[PDB]
């Protein structure tokens, strides 16, 4: 079975380089092309290059300005991508894939977060039910980097519950609400409480949002 | 470079029926066009290759035609392991190019939004700010349309917005809009409100409050 492993996510600050691995089995190594892509909103997927392991030719997208190597180890089946100089718009998740007719085999990707930011944990504040459907959350708020995890009542409760999305503030750090709606007529007799983890600052939290 | 556009960039559809995506390339790329799916959180997968040809296993509902510059992804009779986003890539030149993606949700009937409104948290004022949510719950269709006002005055340019993706059980969006101010611009209004506009309700409903109750 064909398997394209990549390495974990990393977070990395402008100027510096990332290096990401891309462990190949179930094939032959020497006989495809493996190529890089990436993805982030609002430049969609970009080709960054490839290499043929065979002979470790490789040839890049002029757009990176020489700033894309790739390379393979032919004794562990192992290709890597390193990308040097990194900008802020240089956060994406990245792929590598097995071409043959386009690209039949994917790996799992690995996020690239480029920022001048520093890990910092998560505030977290209640949305308090007030004004027979009631809505109540969490704001966790001002962390970096992504992601945060977050369950209500130890992951009892899942029925009715929005975590939206991070958005990336001005400030570089990002911010989220979760909700959810619950009976009016369970207020004064359930306990609700979000619990919250940020793995990267060993941040976790558990929050009791009380009617006000 | 060959840029690949597709159309639309999104559409709404029905279990069973016919959906037509279109990609057109800005010079000619011969048939080295692929069609891929993707879903949240996972790598594209490859559907059609060489303009025409289904990938190994993947269902015969799907179809690719055209050579040139124009090509077209059919799906024949949309299942529901099918809402995904969908691109086209050309490999017939360098650099590879992909489409910017066409979005296939479910179609469902109009249904409103709850709304509701949360005050800043005695908690964060402590701190120096103030964060103001409004909460849309289990609308449809997406599009809606949130409007700050402070002391009844519209605002612009402090507010973000965040949409969930379309909800497993009944395909509604929610969305969160914040609005964010220091402590002290937060101290110095009365009435905070959000007016949420959407093809549900006959007419915008507001939901507000009065700061410290
Ligand atoms: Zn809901
Ligand atoms: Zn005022």
């Amino acid at each position: 079975q064909v398997q394209l492993v990549q390495s974990g996510a990393e977070v990395k600050k402008p100027g510096e380089s990332v290096k990401v691995s891309c462990k190949a089995s179930g094939y032959t190594f020497t006989t495809y092309y493996l190529h890089w892509v990436r993805q982030a909103p609002g430049q969609g997927l970009e080709w960054m290059g490839w290499i043929y392991p065979g002979n470790v030719h490789a040839q890049y997208n002029e757009k990176f300005k020489g700033r894309v190597t790739i390379t393979a180890d032919k004794s562990t089946s192992t290709a890597y991508m390193e990308l040097s100089s990194l900008r802020s718009e240089d956060t994406a998740v990245y792929y590598c894939a097995r071409s043959w007719e386009g690209f039949p085999y994917w790996g799992q990707g690995t996020t690239v977060t480029v920022s001048s930011a520093s890990t910092k944990g998560p505030s977290v504040f209640p949305l308090a039910p007030s004004s027979g459907t009631a809505a109540l959350g969490c704001l966790v708020k001002d962390y970096f980097p992504e992601p945060v995890t977050v369950s209500w009542n130890s992951g009892a409760l899942t029925s009715g519950v929005h975590t939206f999305p991070a958005v990336l503030q001005s400030s570089g750090l990002y911010s989220l609400s979760s909700v959810v709606t619950v009976p009016s007529s369970s207020l004064g007799t359930q306990t609700y409480i979000c619990n919250v983890n940020h793995k990267p600052s060993n941040t976790k939290v558990d929050k009791k949002v009380e009617p006000k | 470079d060959i840029q690949m556009t597709q159309s639309p960039s999104s559409l709404s559809a029905s279990v069973g029926d016919r959906v037509t995506i279109t990609c057109k390339a800005s010079q000619n790329v011969g048939i080295n066009v692929a069609w891929y799916q993707q879903k949240p959180g996972k790598a594209p997968k490859l559907l059609i290759s060489s303009a025409s040809y289904r990938y190994s296993g993947v269902p015969s509902r799907f179809s690719g035609s055209g050579s040139g510059t124009d090509f077209t992804l059919t799906i024949s009779s949309l299942q529901p392991e099918d809402f995904a986003t969908y691109f086209c890539q050309q490999y017939d030149t360098y650099p590879f190019t992909f489409g910017q993606g066409t979005k296939v949700e479910i179609k469902r009937t109009v249904a409103a939004p709850s709304v509701f409104i949360f005050p800043p948290s005695d908690e964060q004022l402590k701190s120096g700010t103030a964060s103001v949510v409004c909460l849309l719950n289990n609308f449809y269709p997406r599009e809606a349309k949130v409007q700050w006002k402070v002391d009844n005055a519209l605002q612009s340019g402090n507010s973000q917005e965040s949409v969930t993706e379309q909800d497993s059980k009944d395909s509604t969006y929610s969305l969160s809009s914040t609005l964010t101010l220091s402590k002290a611009d937060y101290e110095k209004h009365k009435v905070y409100a959000c007016e949420v506009t959407h093809q549900g309700l006959s007419s915008p409903v507001t939901k507000s409050f009065n700061r410290g109750e």
